[PDB]
């Protein structure tokens, strides 16, 4: 079961995902966010990701789609791999914390 | 006046262009160039400009010069019409010979010579069958007669015109060479049905429905009588045959002449707009519209001094077809006629540029524009980019006359109501509704009383002395004596059946009102009228048919006598079905029509009444055994043997006081059996008597109008020849008898089945969808197998039960089978037996053949070189694919091959590569079967589960397996196809998407 | 009278057929409308006794009364005009250019998430509206529900639905054999259970959702006895390779919609209150302590990292896997299922004998099928 | 043509169509056919008139269908 705090956090994440409020994450906004973070995904890779995330070929991502994607279960190994990757990304400086 | 100056200029232009070749003595204009030959259609279309000019000049009367000019133009038109009439009466023998047994060698020659009115070519060096030209000639003759001109002038000429109408009315079930006189795209000495022909014939029959050729001074003896059933059949044929050009042409620019000013023979304005849009999309060019796709006329190749072009037109004549401005003139006529103004201006502006000047700056319409031989690849790669050059008949009389008429129409000097006094412009106006009137008559007093105590008031056969009621055969015999001339060796209208649209109207002969019952209530002709459910069902059908069109003026009237055959077993009350039908009609509603009960005299006040002016003044041991034998079935059997050995027409000498022939005894036996209502020997009696279902040719042509193929009897390789074109009644009966052979009852069963198929095609044209060919023999085998399975009996018992079932039971079983409703093995067998395939199966097979070298079906081969010769929309490719797939005689194996082809097409869609080899579907299905057997062995199934087909080597579980699923046959077929592809790939996979 | 109906409505081509009914289009002459007229006879061609005729008349009058009771609902079919004759019934309704849900479902095999969401939302709305007026339909089937040009579903076939009062239960046994609750079979065993109730519609909604989502009815067997035993036992299961790629909310909704116990079954109002049908537009009361902001930031970072792994987790074509098993690829499985349905799309009509689940055979055809 | 008078009008029209009505023989045909070939009376004095403006004569015109009730010629309805 979900919670009100989780719903509010998901809504805030969806709002912050796009620079302009239009109900869609948008390919251009996602690319700009990726470049700001320090990543340069390929156009073909981005298109493949958009197609895989979306349930059809409309090419747009909605808030329910993001909520469903965030609701996936990673089990155990994927969870520790994800947290390790997040820590490595956050730990850019050579300090160990 | 300025208008006078413009009219004088138009008259001068007409005289300098068309009238300069008047060709006196005969009056037939030469067809341009150095031809010295006259085409009836060309002359008829050319005289339109002269007729319009004369009509325009007639308005400005009261002057000697104008009156003289108008009289000269009208007399020139009359002289041309009379010359054509003399030309056509010169082939009275040909017309009379074509009247019976419709064949291409019996029709009058389309090409007529110049003065002296003789024949210029033989009967085999040209296509002498063009009903469109004669029909349009008749229609224009009717139009001129209604205008006021006198053309038809003699009673012998009236009889000839009636004979011509009888000759043309059979256009809906015959194949001609068309306007182009070349049949389909490939000549090859073949002919096929054309929509233009049947449409123009229907319009001509409508024009001459009750026209008086002698004018206002004519009498009742100089009028034409045209039946409405044939016209409605033609209308139905056109409606079911106008999403394209014909059965072979996807689109023809000649279809404009049916949906425009000429003959206005079309309804459903939406269909007209769709046809115009598709013609513009597929044919419009920079110098007019092409005649049709893939035409080689006037090309820089193909050996112009040759005929009967071989099938090598894959790309030679594609995208470089010539364009004709006459279709632009037709478009401008259509725009200027109905309601359009801007379209007229734009088409005139477009056509003015393609015009070529002549002597003294005279406008001239070139025949066509051809692509130069040097710039052929440029046009092929870049369509409609190169510049063509004028060639052919520079003074095209047809096109010039059409353009002149259109310009005169647009300039306002003429009105649409002048050229069309028969108000054919409003043929597209929707019909609001129609109320049908019916009457019920009691044969005897007992029937009237039985109807009375049930709350229904009827009138008996008597007491209506001013009105007489007979069956339709009398009406038929009466119409058979129409247009009969002994001196001219004219036999009149041949004996033909009539639909419900003919018997509905009232007839007046010898100052007596005559009403005829519908032809379907004749139990003597066939046993179909015996069944009460059949009676009520197709009575509802014909009521619906009458309510639908009713194109004829006046109210209709139907008479339904209640005979003695539909009473109950006790013979004291009516059956439930007929009583229910009477009660339903009493409430003013039956089926899909509004009806009202009443008295015939009341309906006589307002109804459709027609006046027929032309009617004004040891053998002995066998006989003893047959007489004394019981078991009436065995009695009919012995009668059949007697008829077979020595009883064709010889008297059996059964009686002593009177000598009765075998036919009398057969009729007596049939009458006796009809009372007991036992369907054990009725089929045998019908087969012996050789009784044929009425309007069988109508059913066949209705079935064939939807691009369908029919086969008669069980299929072996040699016999069971397919039928692809409409066939006469005699030849159709001969083919049916030949297919039935000595089984006799097979012919009757086949007749019943195809008549049911034709009935169901009109009512529900969705059950026969996805079906390309229909086989009566396979259907008979399937119903016998299904009935044997249901009754768990033998084949002989199944045949006996099928024979014993009532016709309503036959219809119900056929409907249930056609719907495919009531395990997987049986379903696959039924699907394969009826060769049911998906709609896009032909396109998928064509794409696979394009992407593969060929397909192997364990025998012969299907090369991929045929994809360029044919098209996915061509029925020839579909029939070739069906014949290739029909080699295997196992319906389950046929379905397996179909699904293997489908999965192979899906794979070929998935992988972007060229196979470059021949793939065997038999090997694929064998690999799938082996994989399924291995999987079953691994799972734990024993020997009794892993069965083997006696003659196919296929596990029964595969047939019983459902199509889709985790362990469905789709997955196994896909695995086998992928394994075959990997086996025929260079040690790798090339599937990426 | 019949004359007024004839002068007001014009019969047209047949649009549908029933057990004893013919559906044809009609045109309102004063308005030039495109309504539909239904024609049902009385005597049935003289094939039945007048008792059957009077029973049919009673059923028709009950139908028109119930329909007029719920008239005015945009989602519910409306009876514009009704007529009665001696030997014919004339009824006027609203014609739609789209077919029933059966045709759309068999054409599309499986519908999209938005489509199923809105369809169950509309169905819940109509069933709760009916409950507010104390009416039981108990005949919710995919064939009995139609669609329009706006993809809006309108329930029909109100001849069955009748008025109910608190404290009374019905006892008739009927309906599609796969659309019955444990209540009806318990009542019809000999006499024990009282009668009908309310949760029959809830299980009807559940099986509708299951059929629309999974593509096949939840319960289907080759034998009537086996299928009724399975339905009574309530041993339904979710397909392994079909239900994996769906959000958990639909599994939960289906599970509570198929509860065998009528008491534990979710109410229509409870189903409407679920977050699946809940939507939000804008709010300004989302204020909390900095701990809430930290939690929101952490969840946003987690979601971003999760979506950062979506493209790298995609699988290649894997042609070898296709050789070993074509069901691994979801698009390939969907394509082959659609092709198989298109091949055999003409054998999907009314009747429990043949249905969508007949085409699918998940069970292995081995020696284990003999045991029962 | 409305009301109970619909029947007598139809009877008179049928009598006219038959050929003889009231002891007088009549012929029914299209107007255009009757006009053609018949003697026409000439009134040339109008052209000779010296009036600056030629007088305008109002001819019989088709009556458009109403757009409020749209009575499409219903039955007699006594
Ligand atoms: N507006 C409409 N347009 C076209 N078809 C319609 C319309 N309304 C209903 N139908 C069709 O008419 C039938 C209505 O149900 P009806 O009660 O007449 O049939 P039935 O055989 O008794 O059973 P069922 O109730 O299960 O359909 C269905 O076949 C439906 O598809």
């Amino acid at each position: 079961q979900l919670t009100e705090e989780q719903i509010a956090e998901f809504k805030e994440a969806f709002s912050l995902f796009d620079k302009d409020g239009d109900g869609t994450i948008t390919t251009k906004e996602l690319g700009t966010v990726m470049r700001s973070l320090g990543q340069n995904p390929t156009e073909a890779e981005l298109q493949d990701m958009i197609n895989e995330v979306d349930a059809d070929g409309n090419g747009t991502i909605d808030f329910p789609e993001f909520l469903t994607m965030m609701a996936r279960k990673m089990k155990d190994t994927d969870s520790e791999e994800e947290i390790r990757e997040a820590f490595r990304v956050f730990d850019k400086d050579g300090n160990g914390y | 006046s300025n208008s006078g100056v413009r009219l004088d200029g138009y008259a001068r232009l007409v005289q300098q262009t068309i009238l300069c070749h008047q060709n006196p003595v005969t009056g037939l204009l030469p067809a341009s160039y150095d031809q010295k030959d006259a085409w009836v259609r060309d002359n008829v279309y050319s005289i339109l400009a002269v007729w319009g000019l004369g009509l325009a000049y007639r308005k400005n009367a009261d002057r000697d010069e104008d009156k003289a000019k108008a009289y000269e133009l009208e007399q020139s038109v009359v002289k041309l019409m009379r010359g054509l009439l003399h030309c056509m009466i010169r082939q009275v023998d040909k017309v009379e010979s074509f009247k019976y047994s419709q064949s291409t060698k019996d029709s009058l020659h389309a090409k007529y010579n110049t003065k002296t009115c003789a024949t210029v070519v033989g009967d085999d060096q040209w296509g002498h069958l063009q009903l469109d030209a004669t029909s349009v000639y008749l229609l224009f003759l009717a139009q001129m007669t209604a205008s006021g001109l006198h053309i038809i002038h003699s009673l012998d000429e009236v009889n000839f015109i009636q004979n011509l109408v009888f000759y043309i009315e059979a256009a809906y079930k015959t194949a001609d060479f068309g306007i182009w006189e070349r049949g389909d795209k490939t000549n090859q000495g073949i002919s096929e049905l054309n929509a233009s022909s049947v449409g123009m014939a229907k319009a001509a029959l409508e024009a001459l429905d009750e026209l008086d050729l002698f004018g206002v001074k004519g009498g009742p003896q100089s009028v034409i009588h045209v039946l409405a059933d044939e016209v409605q059949h033609c209308q139905s044929i056109l409606n079911s045959l106008l999403p394209r050009a014909s059965t072979s042409k996807e689109v023809d620019a000649s279809l404009l002449s049916v949906v425009s000013f000429p003959a206005f023979a079309v309804e459903d304005s939406q269909l007209v707009e769709l046809t115009k849009q598709e013609i513009i999309t597929k044919l419009q060019g920079r110098y007019g519209c092409c005649r049709f796709l893939r035409d080689g006329y006037k090309t820089p190749k193909e050996d112009p001094n040759r005929l009967y072009y071989e099938p090598a037109e894959l790309k030679l004549f594609e995208n470089i077809e010539c364009e004709w401005p006459l279709f632009w003139t037709y478009f401008i006529l259509d725009g200027v006629f109905s309601g359009n103004a801007e379209q007229v201006q734009e088409y005139k502006e477009a056509l003015e540029a393609v015009l070529i000047k002549g002597k003294n700056g005279v406008p001239l319409l070139p025949e066509l524009y051809s692509v130069p031989p040097d710039r052929v690849d440029e046009e092929y790669q870049n369509p409609h980019t190169v510049d063509r050059v004028p060639m052919g008949k520079l003074p095209h009389m047809w096109g010039q006359s059409l353009y002149i008429l259109g310009s005169l129409m647009a300039e306002g000097f003429l009105a649409p109501g002048e050229i069309d006094p028969l108000n054919r412009r409003f043929s597209t106006v929707p019909k609001p509704d129609v109320v049908v009137q019916v009457s019920i008559l009691a044969e005897t007093e007992e029937i009237k009383t039985i109807l009375k105590d049930k709350g229904i008031y009827v009138e008996t056969i008597a007491e209506v002395y001013p009105i007489r009621v007979q069956p339709a055969r009398i009406l038929s015999h009466i119409y058979s004596s129409l247009g009969c001339n002994n001196r001219m060796k004219l036999s009149g209208r041949p004996y033909r059946h009539m639909g419900v649209l003919g018997t509905s109207k009232l007839y007046d002969i010898r100052k007596t009102i005559f009403t005829f019952t519908p032809q379907f209530i004749d139990q003597q002709q066939f046993y179909l009228a015996l069944d009460n459910k059949m009676i009520v069902e197709m009575l509802r059908t014909d009521l619906s048919y009458l309510c639908s069109r009713w194109r004829m003026t006046g109210q209709p009237t139907i008479t339904f006598p209640i005979s003695h055959s539909m009473l109950d077993e006790d013979g004291t009350s009516l059956n439930s079905s007929i009583l229910a039908a009477l009660r339903k009609m009493q409430d003013g509603y039956f089926g899909g029509a509004r009806v009202q009960t009443g008295k015939l005299s009341e309906f006589l006040t307002t109804s459709c009444c027609t006046h027929l002016s032309f009617m004004d003044p040891d053998f002995k041991a066998l006989v003893l055994q047959l007489k004394e034998t019981s078991s009436l079935q065995e009695q009919a059997d012995i009668l059949y043997m007697l008829y077979t050995m020595k009883g064709p027409d010889w008297n059996t000498e059964l009686y002593n006081e009177r000598s009765a022939t075998v036919r009398e005894l057969l009729t007596e036996l049939y009458g006796k059996v009809g009372e007991i209502r036992h369907w054990g020997l009725i089929r045998y009696i019908s087969g012996i008597l050789r009784k044929k279902v009425e309007a069988l040719d109508e059913a066949c042509t209705d079935l064939l109008s939807h691009q369908k193929h029919l086969t008669v009897g069980l299929p072996p390789e040699p016999r069971e020849k397919t039928i692809s074109a409409p066939l006469p009644y005699e030849a159709l009966t001969q083919l049916i008898d030949e297919a039935s052979e000595g089984d006799m009852s097979i012919s009757i069963l086949t007749q019943e089945i195809m008549v049911y198929l034709a009935m169901y095609m009109r009512t529900q044209p969705g059950l026969f969808a996805e079906m390309f060919r229909l086989r009566i023999g396979l259907i008979i085998q399937v119903m016998a197998t299904e009935l044997a399975h249901s009754l768990r009996c033998s084949a002989e018992e199944a045949t006996e039960g099928l024979m014993n079932l009532s016709p309503s039971a036959m219809k119900n079983l056929l409907h249930h089978i056609l719907s495919g409703k009531e395990q997987w093995q049986r379903r696959r067998r039924l699907d394969g037996a009826l060769n049911r395939v998906p709609v896009g199966f032909y396109q998928k097979v064509w794409k696979v053949l394009q992407k593969c070298h060929g397909l192997s079906v364990e025998g012969f081969v299907l090369p991929s070189s045929t994809t360029r010769e044919m098209t996915p929309g061509e029925i020839k490719f579909s029939v070739h694919v069906e014949s290739v797939l029909n080699r295997v005689p196992q319906p389950e194996y046929r379905q397996l091959l179909v699904e293997a082809i489908l999965v192979l097409t899906m794979l070929a869609d998935i992988e972007i590569h060229s196979i470059g080899s021949i793939i065997a579907v038999e090997k694929i299905v064998h690999i799938a079967n082996d994989l399924f057997l291995q999987e079953q062995k691994t799972l734990g199934a024993d020997d009794t589960m892993l069965a083997k087909d006696p003659a196919s080597g296929i596990c029964t579980l595969l047939y019983d397996s459902a199509p889709s699923g985790r362990f469905g046959t789709m997955t196994y077929l896909s695995k086998a196809a992928a394994t075959y592809v990997q086996e025929f790939l260079p040690h790798s996979i090339c599937a990426m998407q | 009278s019949a004359q007024d109906f004839y002068e007001n409505y014009e019969p047209k081509e047949i649009l549908g057929r029933g057990v004893s009914s013919v559906v044809r289009r009609c045109i309102h002459k004063p308005t030039s409308q495109e309504y539909a007229v239904k024609v049902i006879d009385v005597t049935g061609g003289g094939s039945f006794s007048p008792e059957e005729v009077r029973e049919l008349r009673e059923a028709t009058l009950k139908e028109v009364d119930i329909l007029r009771k719920v008239s005015g609902h945009p989602n519910i079919i409306q009876l514009k005009d009704t007529y009665e004759t001696n030997t014919f019934f004339f009824l006027v309704f609203d014609l739609m250019k789209r077919g029933e849900l059966f045709d759309y479902l068999t054409e599309k095999v499986t519908l999209s998430e938005k489509e199923t969401r809105k369809i169950m939302r509309a169905l819940l709305e109509v069933i709760c509206t009916l409950h507010k007026l104390n009416i039981v339909h108990r005949d919710l089937k995919p064939e009995n529900i139609l669609l329009d040009d706006n993809m809006n579903i309108k329930l029909t076939d109100f001849g069955f639905s009748c008025q109910l009062e608190p404290g009374e239960r019905l006892r008739e046994v009927c309906g599609t054999p796969s659309y019955l609750a444990p209540e009806i079979i318990e009542c019809s065993m000999n006499e024990d259970h009282p009668g009908y109730g309310k949760e029959v519609d809830m299980w009807s909604t559940g099986v509708i959702m299951y059929t629309l989502l999974a593509g096949s009815p939840p319960f289907w067997h080759r034998k009537q006895m086996l299928m009724l035993r399975m339905i009574m036992s309530g041993n339904y299961q979710f397909g392994s390779p079909e239900w994996d790629d769906y959000s958990d909310t639909v599994k939960d909704l289906v599970s509570r919609f198929l509860v065998v116990q009528p008491q534990n079954r979710y109410t229509a109002e409870e189903a409407l209150a679920h977050p699946f049908f809940q939507q939000y537009l804008v709010e300004e009361v989302r204020h909390f302590s900095p701990r809430g902001k930290f939690k929101v930031i952490a969840l946003t970072v987690l979601a971003s990292v999760r979506i950062y792994y979506q493209y790298r987790r995609v699988k290649p074509v894997t042609r070898e896997i296709v050789i070993r098993d074509p069901y691994a690829l979801r698009p390939l499985r969907r394509l082959i299922d659609a092709y198989a349905f298109r091949i055999y799309g003409h054998w999907v009509k009314k009747g429990q004998q043949q249905n969508r689940a007949a085409l699918f055979e998940n069970t292995p055809k081995a020696v284990l099928l003999s045991l029962a | 043509i409305r009301g109970s008078r619909f029947n007598p009008i139809l009877d008179m029209l049928a009598a006219l169509k038959k050929g003889i009505i009231g002891g007088v023989k009549v012929h029914v045909d299209r107007l255009q056919t009757l006009i053609s070939g018949a003697v026409v009376e000439q009134l040339d004095f109008l052209r000779i008139s010296d009036t600056e403006e030629l007088p305008e004569f109002k001819s019989f015109e088709e009556l458009e269908p109403p757009k409020h009730s749209k009575v499409k010629r219903q039955s007699s309805t006594p």
